[PDB]
């Protein structure tokens, strides 16, 4: 069978140089005709062709990044890895090992990818989210959450400790830090009588927060 | 050119 | 750069329908070899990239015969002939020929529905983020169809471009509905100087905008 893995860091600072590995099996990068390659895809983002690497050491390149590329070989190892120097933000991306051939009967296209490993550039510590409670305004209500400037991904976050899954919305974070938020929507007799509250794990910093969805009073 | 051959 | 320009770049459907999605390239796809190295590539939610169509029309193994592909020079087709669920994903045409390959930036088939308006709410900063000194103002645009949408901030009366973040939920499983966040983020000082926040969406489902709003004031 034929398989590649990418392993990497996860994270890594602006400046820093990335180390990617790929380990295949199932075809060696000595046969005549074969090659082995990177490509990556941003969050939510295309797909970004970055190098190949050849059997015979022949090398190519994408020009934009030319000069903080470098593809190298371990065929005795069936390893290929690629520097990336001087990354940042912008590098954060999904990168994935590919199979390419120059030869038909090799397979001159890209079949065979690896799951692919996730490389985070950010300049964040490790940063406890802020947990904010949204009430409506004066005068089926809507209930909401903020979960503000947290590093790294993942939070955890229910209603109720999960007691409430109808009618909720969780927004995937953006950015050197995450936000997050949630919505959801309860029949207007609900609340504010029965309590509805938000539960907030950040793992990382051992942060867990319950914030109880509070009714905006005269006062 | 990338590399290819027929 | 060889340019691959998919349209469109969102493909609404029902499943058993017929799809086409055109991709044309910058410059000529045929290698002086004699072949036109033009894939399509299918991606599946948080999955790799599968190779689907090669040199313009060759069907990968494995690939139903209700794919097939079409062109020459710089003028390509993918057609799916019924849709089917498995299909839906994010399609990209590549060009292998010229230095840097490239890919297109995606066409989303997604499911189509019946127009469904946002239900929108506003939200003003927490006493806790107030108390702890920063000033951040949510909106929820939760349930619409299609996806595209017009949202604006106002303050007094005045339109506020800069320290807006949005995120899109990717469309519902259960009712192919999209639903939005988007928030406002000022210092405390800069939202204790202004009164009048207005969250405002503009929508296919309305032909005036959608205009939630509060006074900090009165909160």
């Amino acid at each position: 069978q034929v398989t590649l893995k990418e392993s990497g860091p996860g994270i890594l600072k602006p400046s820093q140089t990335l180390s990617l590995t790929c380990s295949f099996s199932g075809f060696s990068l000595s046969t005549s005709g074969m090659g082995v390659g990177w490509i990556r895809q941003p969050s939510g983002k295309g797909l970004e062709w970055l190098a190949h690497i050849w059997w015979d050491d022949d090398r190519s390149y994408n020009p934009s990044l030319k000069s903080q590329l470098t593809i190298s070989k371990d065929a005795a190892r069936n390893q290929v890895f690629l520097r990336i120097t001087s990354v940042d933000t912008a590098d954060t991306a999904t990168y994935y090992c590919v199979r390419r051939a120059h030869t038909t009967v090799l397979g001159d296209w890209f079949a065979y990818w690896g799951q692919g490993t996730l490389v985070t550039v950010s300049a964040a510590k490790t940063t406890a989210p802020s947990v904010y409670p949204l009430a409506p305004v004066c005068g089926s209500v809507t209930l909401g959450c903020l979960v503000k400037g947290y590093f790294p991904e993942p939070v955890t976050l229910t209603w109720n400790s999960g007691s409430l899954s109808s009618g909720v919305h969780t927004f995937p974070a953006v950015l050197d830090l995450y936000t997050l938020s949630s919505s959801v929507t309860v029949t207007s007799s609900t609340w504010p009588s029965q309590s509805i509250t938000c539960n907030v794990a950040h793992p990382a910093s051992s942060t867990k927060v319950d914030k109880k969805i509070e009714p905006r009073g005269p006062t | 050119e990338f590399r290819h051959e027929a | 750069d060889v340019l691959m320009t998919q349209t469109p770049l969102s493909l609404p459907v029902s499943l058993g329908d017929q799809a086409s999605i055109s991709c044309r390239s910058s410059q000529s796809i045929v290698h002086s070899n004699g072949n036109t190295y033009l894939e399509w590539y299918l991606q599946k939610p948080g999955q790799s990239p599968k190779l689907l169509i090669y040199k313009v029309s060759n069907r990968f193994s494995g690939v139903p015969d209700r794919f097939s592909g079409s062109g020459s020079g710089t003028d390509f087709t993918l057609k799916i002939s019924r849709v089917e669920a498995e299909d839906l994903g994010v399609y990209y045409c590549f060009q292998g020929s010229h230095v840097p390959l490239t890919f297109g930036a995606g066409t989303k088939l997604e499911l189509k529905r019946a127009d469904a308006a946002p239900t929108v709410s506003i939200f003003p900063p927490s006493s806790e983020q107030l108390t702890s000194g920063g000033a951040s103002v949510v909106c929820f645009l939760n349930n619409f169809y299609p996806k595209d949408i017009n949202v604006k901030w106002k303050i007094d009366g005045s339109e506020r471009q800069n320290g807006v973040l949005n995120s899109w939920t990717d469309q519902d499983s259960k009712d192919s509905t999209y639903s939005m966040s988007s928030t406002l983020t000022l210092t405390k000082d800069e939202y204790e100087r202004h009164n009048s926040y207005t969250c405002e969406a503009t929508h296919k489902t309305s032909t005036s905008p959608i205009v939630k709003s509060f006074n900090r004031n009165e909160c």
